[PDB]
């Protein structure tokens, strides 16, 4: 069972490495670290049963900056567009 | 004054990233002319996969492992 | 020296196990080890993370193995063999070999084949870098020295260890 | 020409380890009251060319009883970790910049092990079985004596490269200020690398002859010309991290001159040793570092900690 | 008790070598005013790009131009 | 690039010179009796290695002495902070704990 | 040595304080791999070849079963890279935590080992300590409670109070009979675990004090089950009455507190409307009562008393806070409609 | 990208046949203390390739007591082959 | 996603090796200010170096003419000044420690 | 105990060649000037940004003042 100590009294053990966005000690960010701040904005004052059902938006671009999952293939699908045609026509570009 | 110098190298670089990629080919079931992959909508730093297209030759090479492994 | 020159080292660790995982006299295990070990670390150097991928060599491959070596002469085997040679390790070998192999060929050997194999790009380490960056130690592992804000992470494993001995002062 | 500065270095070493070999019985010599290689030369500085050859034309054998494929990867070693542990050691510029490096010794130094217990392994009996096995014992417990030696020095310098330990010992030859660690430094290196007054792992008089016993003249040379390519390292090594040369951007060329002439003095001190003192009967040898090196080396590190921060000391580095 | 003291001194003189220099350094880093000294030299140099924050009203002190009276003094080193 | 091509060119004269010397008169064509006339000097020697123990532990002994030097090791790192107090306070126990854990042990080492 | 084992015996539960506190994937690594690490110098005590062909056989079980999860602590590192503590954003973390988590529980298959383990240990004294692993990984699953595949969390404890019920029927060394029918207890609590997770908590109290209130009686000289024969003609027969009040009453009579537990598990598990369900666990539990029946028909019926044996000496054992358990193992049902909004 | 699938199929290594058997033990208890790289290095990179900056050190923890049980477990694998002089994991003793 | 022309690029680049680029530097930025730190808060206060490229022609600009300024005046003593410190490795500065006065000997007077 | 001063003159001198020249390719490689280091990202930075200014491709060549007039 979660008994939570550190927030009757006041020591911190962990809760400083817990998440991506809290201070990095030269204040130096994370590359999806703008998204945080976005992402917890929308579930606090919720009890996370109806976020999942709720938020969903601002978590799902944020598990597609993360991986770059998506962006990955609409790039790799421009090697279609291009580079089956390259004697076809076009090659592109001009050098430089 | 350093950075006002870069700032500038990725916009042109986006763009003739673009510019000559809208020319490349316009398919119908193609896609829209410089679309966005998220919904939300700011200057979010591109990837490395964005600067270099697939030329992918040397100047890249010298780009992303050019730090590492030496002067 | 191409853009390849990193999946050419994993495919080369993911062969570095397949030798110690299946059943080779474990003399050879070692070396199966401090070659993956080995390209393990290589993997590491590169991405920008090198302190940390250095230790290996000094706190494990180098200083733990040899531990692992320095017995299995009191374990002794009796009268080791070369590896490979038995008709009872050969046989489960290659079939491992050839899974990736398989999957490596038409994994991508075309346009796509097919989803879940195919979600993957390769070739230019798209997401390899990002942007530049400023300096401090280097950016990232170049500050992995805090006894600043962490402590109670420490303290447990400053103290986990001090009783590593003790139990082993005993059963000894 | 990258290639080019490589090989002039791998080459022109090979000469300084064949002709130690050399001048190891000319002082050794007059220290007995003799001369040295004397008849062949004229002066015997032609000596090791003869000897170089005597070797790879007599006939090398191996025993009926080993296993080959060890008895080759072992030696194909004591020759790499000698000849890459070279690679980054200002001279004054070294030929790769490693920006930690000087941790890149002890990967490079604690690997070398690796390769005795190997060979006395691959093998056979008792001579080299047991005998190769608790030499590898006490080559381990002399790098906790290490580390941490070096260790703390570092926390006189701040960083873990070697363009650092240029500029800080200018002028205070850095072995002023912790003259008690440096002797420690060296009774390390001498120990660690099987020289003379711990000198159990070669036999002459614990056993016969140690972990060199199979090799017959083929390989044999390799180990004869590896063991000499870490001693005259480590304390080409030595010189650069306690008694400094003052770099000169401008005659680098008198860098080195005056560099060759302190790490080629303090080298001669192994030799100079050798003459001297005898063997210490390998429990003495364990037991005299745990209860005695030991607990100083730990102390001390408790106090080189805290004189820069007792006196806003702290060295300018990340 | 000194004169045990002085017969483990007749014996091992080694480690007392060792505790001799275990404390002494524990004890100094509380006593000499050097110190505190250390902490302040540590905590002023700009890793950092200093952000100049917005002036309306107050603005206590730490005008445009830097040079002019701003703020504390870290000049106290320089002659040190 | 070059750190490989200073690698490399390292073994590759060394695993060059095996062959050079240990193989080339190898093959020569020299008597070399086949006798089982070798193993210098403790004849014949048939027994398994006995596990002997204090052989073991200082291998067991380091291992441990071992790892917290790694976690020792980036004190000359964290000499540049902001609140230093949490280090020197911080930093003076791990060595602590290392002193003591030999304490422990130091009444038996037994013959080392 | 006496100083130690208060040192050892006191880091077991800080072993565990560190995995009930804490927000941190991490600390729940480093919070039990700790016992592996802590508990294994207990089995040892008199350096025999069981114990040590026994913690070895439970090492290497506990040691991949933590160095899964470590697996899956990092899966979703990857997706969503938060760490602390809740549903795991991701099913391969999930599968991969709680069926290799149910290896230190274990539930209904990887036991193999509470068996050999908990048999042949040569050190019976305890032992009682089997019941904090128990109270791990609990305050895990307690935590991450909303997300399972819920297809499985029954399907290995079905398949459990079963297995381990037929597993002692067959069975006559009593350090055994205890192993087992401790896989069925691990039945009842997580099987309810989805719905309504305290409720849970209840079954874990109730069951920590009978199981301890067994082994302290077990403590005098008893070992196996024709040795509880000559107890009651020998030691003192007020202690038959005692191991008559408890084995019948931890299988559990509506009487008796063992009752306790069902009768509120089904006021949950059916208003849930799967009716279907608990009568099979209701109902197997009770060819889980023929071990104690049957057990209880040995030290009652005078049983060929041992030999002459004579023991006129009186007894120094430590029977600490024996005195109480049965009037609290036995008489609480007519107390309590607390524990539902006690513990809560 | 691609260095994700290896490795992983690096981490089964369990491969469990071979994790506990057959004889001479030290071959399974060998793929068990390398089971870690594969915890280690795979953890080694989403850490590393984002800037978590913080978590870090997470990866000298994996190795700290990585090195520190697996070297305990070896000590029974003396107490196993003391009391024989052969592990061969054949050893039933204690049955059920 | 909306990006600009290739237009307002191609501007003025300052064209100068990374020697020089630190040889005066120093001199330049203390004194200048009148973009740049504004500058700044054209991207820290409002991120998205899209919306702001106005002031990076002004920033940019201050530099035109500071180092055309400089040519006028001395660029003899400037010149070998950026000599020494190009003579090489790391860049130091403690090794022109002499020749900086005769750099700055006119210019913190002269101008 | 003269005829020991000739047994070093071989050694010494061998180990002032790989002083020597590394130190003479560097120089004479990138003619003149020692050869650059990047320690730090940011100094890598300004070479990598050098070589495209400064006249085809190297980092060794610098423009000076006169290059923008
Ligand atoms: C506990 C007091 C510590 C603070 C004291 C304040 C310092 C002021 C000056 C102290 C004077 C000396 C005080 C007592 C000295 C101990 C005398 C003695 O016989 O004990 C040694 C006793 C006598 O043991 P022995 O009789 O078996 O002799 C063997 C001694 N050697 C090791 C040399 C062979 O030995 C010990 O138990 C010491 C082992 C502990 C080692 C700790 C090393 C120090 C680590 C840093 C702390
Ligand atoms: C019988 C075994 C099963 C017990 C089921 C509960 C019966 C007691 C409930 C009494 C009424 C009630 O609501 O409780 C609240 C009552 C509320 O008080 P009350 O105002 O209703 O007073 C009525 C009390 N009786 C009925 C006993 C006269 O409080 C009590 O619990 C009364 C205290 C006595 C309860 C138990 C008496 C012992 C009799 C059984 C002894 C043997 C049983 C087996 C033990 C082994
Ligand atoms: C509750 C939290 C978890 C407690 C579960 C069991 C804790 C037992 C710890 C010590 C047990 C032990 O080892 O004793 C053996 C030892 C015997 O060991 P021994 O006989 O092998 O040798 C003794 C050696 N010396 C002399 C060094 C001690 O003591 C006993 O004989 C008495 C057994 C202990 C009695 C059990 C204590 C509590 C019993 C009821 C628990 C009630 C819990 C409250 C429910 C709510
Ligand atoms: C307030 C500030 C702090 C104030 C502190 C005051 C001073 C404390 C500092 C003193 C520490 C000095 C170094 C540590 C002590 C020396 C090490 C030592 O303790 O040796 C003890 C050793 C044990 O011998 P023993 O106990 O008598 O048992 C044998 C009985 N048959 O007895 C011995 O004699 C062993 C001798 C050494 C063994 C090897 C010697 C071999 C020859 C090598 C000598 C060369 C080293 C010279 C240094 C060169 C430096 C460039
Ligand atoms: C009057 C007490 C009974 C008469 C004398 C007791 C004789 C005796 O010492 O025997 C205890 C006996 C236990 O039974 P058993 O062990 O089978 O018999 C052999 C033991 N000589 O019987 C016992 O005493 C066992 C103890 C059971 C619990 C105590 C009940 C004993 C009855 C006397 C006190 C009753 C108090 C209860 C009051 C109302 C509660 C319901």
């Amino acid at each position: 069972p979660f008994f939570d100590v550190q927030k009757r009294l006041g020591v911190d053990l962990d809760r400083w490495m817990t998440i991506q966005s809290a201070e990095q000690p030269h204040k130096i960010p994370s590359r999806c670290h703008a998204f945080e701040k976005e992402w917890i904005e929308c579930a606090h004052g919720i009890g996370s049963i109806r976020a999942e059902k709720e938020c969903k938006i601002e978590f799902e671009d944020f598990r597609e900056c993360l991986l770059r999952q998506k962006t990955m293939k609409r790039l790799h699908a421009i090697r279609r567009q291009r580079e089956k045609l390259i004697k076809e026509g076009k090659y592109t570009p001009p050098p430089h | 004054l350093l950075q006002a110098e870069k700032d500038r190298r990725v916009l042109q670089m986006l763009r003739e990233n673009l510019e000559e990629e809208a020319t490349v080919m316009k398919d119908v079931p193609g896609w829209k002319v410089g679309e966005s992959v998220f919904h939300t909508t700011r200057w979010v730093t591109p990837m490395m996969g964005e600067l270099y297209g697939l030329r992918a030759s040397e100047e890249v090479l010298s780009a992303t492992y050019g730090f590492i492994w030496y002067t | 020296m191409m853009l390849y020159i990193v999946f050419i080292l994993s495919v080369i660790f993911v062969m570095g196990f397949v030798g110690f995982s299946s059943k080779p006299s474990p003399i050879y295990g070692g070396l199966g080890l401090i070659v993956s070990g080995g390209v393990g670390c290589g993997i590491v150097l590169n991405f920008g993370g090198s302190f940390l991928g250095l230790m290996v060599f000094l706190i494990y491959l180098g200083g733990m193995m040899v531990v692992f070596g320095y017995t299995t002469a009191m374990a002794t085997e009796q009268y080791p063999e070369i590896w490979l040679s038995n008709k009872a390790v050969l046989g489960a070998f290659v079939t491992g070999l050839l899974m990736e192999f398989f999957m490596v060929y038409y994994v991508l050997k075309d346009k796509e084949v097919e989803v879940v194999f195919e979600f993957n790009g390769l070739g230019d380490w798209v997401i390899y870098d990002t942007g530049d960056s400023g300096f401090f130690s280097e950016e990232a592992m170049g500050i992995a020295a805090l006894y600043s804000y962490g402590t109670w992470l420490v303290i447990v494993t400053g103290w986990s260890l001090l009783i590593g001995v003790v139990v082993i002062m005993e059963i000894t | 020409m990258f290639m080019i500065n490589i090989l002039m270095l791998i080459i022109p070493i090979l000469l300084a380890v064949a002709f130690l070999t050399l001048v190891e019985r000319k002082v050794l010599g007059y220290m007995q009251l003799r001369k040295g290689p004397n008849v062949v030369g004229p002066y015997g500085l032609l000596q090791p060319i003869a000897d170089a050859i005597k070797l790879f034309i007599k006939e090398p054998l191996r025993p009926a009883t080993s296993s080959a494929s060890m008895f080759i990867l072992a030696p194909i070693m004591a020759l790499g970790l000698a000849l890459t542990m070279w690679i980054p050691l200002p001279m004054p510029y070294p030929l790769i910049n490693m920006n930690l490096g000087v941790l890149f010794m002890l990967a490079m130094s604690s690997l070398a092990v690796y390769s005795i217990l190997w060979s006395g392994w691959a093998s056979n009996s008792k001579y080299a079985l047991i005998g190769a096995l608790r030499a590898v014992a006490q080559t381990i417990s002399y790098e906790v004596t290490l580390a941490i030696i070096l260790l703390s020095v570092l926390l006189m310098s701040g960083s873990f490269t070697l363009s650092t330990l240029i500029t800080t010992q200018e002028q205070m030859w850095l072995i002023l200020p912790a003259w008690p660690l440096a002797m420690m430094w060296f009774i390390s290196t001498l120990a660690e690398t099987n020289r003379a007054p711990f000198d159990l792992t070669e036999g002459e008089s614990e056993l016969v002859s140690g972990f060199n016993v199979e090799y017959a003249a083929g390989p044999f040379a390799l180990f004869f010309m590896a063991e000499y390519a870490n001693i005259i390292m480590m304390n080409i090594f030595t010189a650069i991290l306690f008694l400094g040369t003052s770099h000169n951007p401008h005659m680098p060329e008198l860098y080195t001159i005056n560099f060759t002439i302190k790490s080629l003095l303090l080298t001669m001190s192994f030799l100079w040793i050798r003459a001297s003192y005898p063997r210490f009967r390998y429990d003495q040898l364990m037991h005299l570092l745990w209860k005695n090196f030991l607990p100083l080396t730990l102390a001390l590190c408790m106090w080189h900690v805290s004189l820069p921060i007792l006196t806003s000391g702290i060295p300018p580095q990340t | 008790v000194a004169a045990f003291l002085k017969n483990v001194w007749a014996k091992e003189p080694v480690l007392v070598a060792s505790f001799a220099i275990a404390g002494l350094a524990v004890i100094l880093p509380t006593l000499s005013p050097y110190t505190k000294y250390s902490l302040m030299i540590n905590r002023a140099t700009p890793y950092n790009y200093p952000v100049p924050l917005r002036d309306d009203g107050n603005m206590p002190d730490v005008p445009s131009h830097p040079q002019d009276p701003q703020g504390p003094s870290l000049e106290w080193l320089k002659r040190l | 690039m070059n750190l490989m091509l200073a690698l490399l060119t390292n073994f590759t004269l060394a695993t060059l010179l095996v062959i050079i010397a240990f193989w080339l008169p190898q093959l020569n064509v020299y008597s070399e009796k086949t006798s089982p006339y070798e193993c210098g000097f403790d004849p014949m020697g048939s027994a398994r290695l006995p596990f002997s123990m204090k052989f073991f532990l200082v291998a067991i002994t380091f291992l441990l002495f071992d790892l917290e030097i790694a976690l020792l090791l980036p004190l000359p790192w964290a000499s540049q902070t902001a609140n230093l107090n949490t280090m020197l306070t911080m930093a003076l126990f791990l060595i602590i704990l290392l002193a003591v854990s030999l304490a422990y042990e130091w009444t038996q080492k037994g013959l080392e | 040595n006496p100083i130690i084992f208060i040192i050892i015996l006191l880091t077991i539960m800080l072993g565990t304080i560190i995995v009930m506190i804490s927000s941190h994937w991490l600390l729940v690594w480093i919070g039990f791999e700790m016992n592996m690490l802590a508990i294994i110098p207990i089995m040892m005590k008199n350096h025999n070849p069981r114990a040590t062909e026994a913690s070895t056989k439970y090492f290497l079980t506990q040691s991949t079963a933590s160095m899964l999860l470590m697996m899956a602590v990092i899966i979703n590192l990857m997706f969503s890279g938060q760490w602390t503590v809740m549903k795991l954003f991701n099913p391969m973390a999930s599968m991969l935590m709680t069926m290799a988590l149910a290896m230190k529980l274990g539930m209904a298959p990887f036991h193999f080992w509470v068996p050999e383990v908990t048999q042949g240990i040569p050190l019976s004294s305890g032992l009682i300590l089997l019941t904090w692993q128990k109270l791990a990984p609990m305050s895990v699953l307690y935590q991450i409670f909303p997300s399972i595949n819920l297809n499985l969390i029954l399907t290995l404890s079905v398949l459990s109070i079963l297995i381990g019920g037929w597993g002692g029927l067959n069975q006559t060394q009593l350090r055994k009979i205890m192993a087992y029918s401790s896989i069925a207890h691990m039945g009842w609590m997580t099987a309810v675990l989805p719905y309504n997770p305290t409720m849970t908590l209840l079954n874990l109290i109730i069951y920590i004090i009978m199981t301890s209130t067994m082994f302290t009686m077990f403590m005098a000289n008893s070992t196996t089950t024709t040795l509880s024969l000559s107890h009651t003609w020998n030691k003192t027969p007020i202690m038959t009455v005692l191991i008559l009040a408890t084995l019948l009453s931890m299988g559990g009579l509506p009487p008796l507190s063992g009752f306790m537990p069902k009768w509120m598990i089904i006021q949950e598990m059916t208003k849930n409307n799967s009716i279907i369900l608990p009568t099979f666990m209701a109902i197997t539990a009770l060819l889980n009562l023929y071990f104690y029946m049957r057990l209880t028909y040995s030290t009652t019926l005078t049983m060929f008393p041992s030999t002459n044996n004579m023991k006129m000496k009186w007894q120094f054992p430590l029977m600490k806070k024996m005195t109480f358990l049965p009037t609290m193992v036995v008489l609480s049902t007519m107390m309590l409609p607390l524990t539902p909004m006690l513990s809560v | 990208s691609m260095v994700y699938m290896n490795i992983m199929m690096a981490f089964t290594v369990s491969l469990v046949g071979l994790l506990m058997y057959r004889s001479h033990l030290m071959s399974s208890l060998l793929c068990l203390e390398g089971m870690m790289l594969s915890l280690f290095v795979m953890a080694a990179l989403t850490i590393l390739n984002s800037h978590f900056t913080l978590a870090s050190m997470m990866p000298i923890i994996l190795l700290v007591f990585a090195a520190c049980e697996a070297a305990l477990g070896l000590s029974l694998l003396v107490m196993v082959s003391n009391t024989y002089g052969t592990d061969y994991v054949q050893n039933l003793n204690l049955l059920q | 996603v909306e990006l600009p022309s290739l237009e307002d690029l191609k501007v003025q680049e300052v064209k100068v090796s990374s020697s020089v680029l630190k040889a005066a530097a120093h001199h330049y930025g203390a004194q200048c200010d009148k973009p740049n730190k504004e500058f700044m808060l054209c991207r820290w206060e409002e991120k998205d170096p899209r919306r702001c490229l106005e002031e990076g022609k002004l920033v940019n600009q201050c530099a035109l003419e500071f180092f055309r300024q400089i040519k006028r005046h001395c660029a003899e003593p400037f010149t070998e000044y950026w000599t020494c410190i190009d003579y090489s490795g790391l860049q130091l500065f403690r090794r022109c420690r002499k020749q900086q006065a005769q750099f700055d000997e006119c210019v913190l007077d002269k101008l | 105990w003269f005829e020991v001063l000739p047994g070093i003159a071989v050694m010494g001198v061998c180990l002032f060649i790989p002083g020597m020249a590394t130190a003479r390719i560097h120089r004479f490689s990138n003619g003149g000037k020692e050869k650059r280091v990047a320690h730090y990202p940011y100094q890598w930075y300004l070479m990598e940004r050098d070589r495209r200014v400064s006249g085809v491709n190297r980092s060794y060549v610098s423009k000076g003042l006169e290059n923008i007039d």
